[PDB]
């Protein structure tokens, strides 16, 4: 529940990291 | 000892909050609410930590509050590259914003983590 909301933050900051490569 | 797994997350809450307001600040590209992300991030990053002791006995405890903090630092050593009193690269720094921004969710994610197992 709350892991989860954390790992779609981590999940969001890696998925923009490539947006700038 | 430890932390109840409710209060770690509780803490989590206002970190990652702010994080992703530094992620939509980075995405909408102003560049000119890095600091004060920075700053709220880093007080909620304080905030959590107080959560365990200064010198925690556990290896995982020592080494995820290390990264922790020290993320929370490298962010707000980053962030503060946006104002020269005095040519800045947007392309590079914003790199090493989110970078440090996911350091500190990936070390908030492992104290809760090692603190779910002792509950």
């Amino acid at each position: 529940s709350a892991t989860r909301e954390l790992d779609e933050l981590m999940a969001s900051l890696s998925d923009f990291k490539f947006m700038a490569q | 000892g430890l932390p109840s797994t409710e209060d770690v997350i509780l803490k989590t809450e206002q970190v990652t909050k702010n994080i992703q307001e530094l992620l939509r600040a980075a995405q909408e590209f102003k560049h000119d609410s890095f600091v004060p992300c920075s700053e709220k991030i880093h007080l909620a990053v304080t905030e959590m930590a107080s959560l365990f002791p200064k010198r925690p006995a556990l290896e995982p405890v020592r080494s995820s509050l290390r990264l922790l903090n020290a993320s929370a630092y490298r962010l707000q050593s980053e962030c503060r590259k946006t104002v020269p009193p005095e040519p800045v690269d947007f392309q590079l720094l914003t790199q090493q914003v989110i970078q440090c921004a996911y350091d500190i969710a990936k070390a908030a994610k492992q104290l809760v983590t090692i603190t779910t197992r002792e509950k």
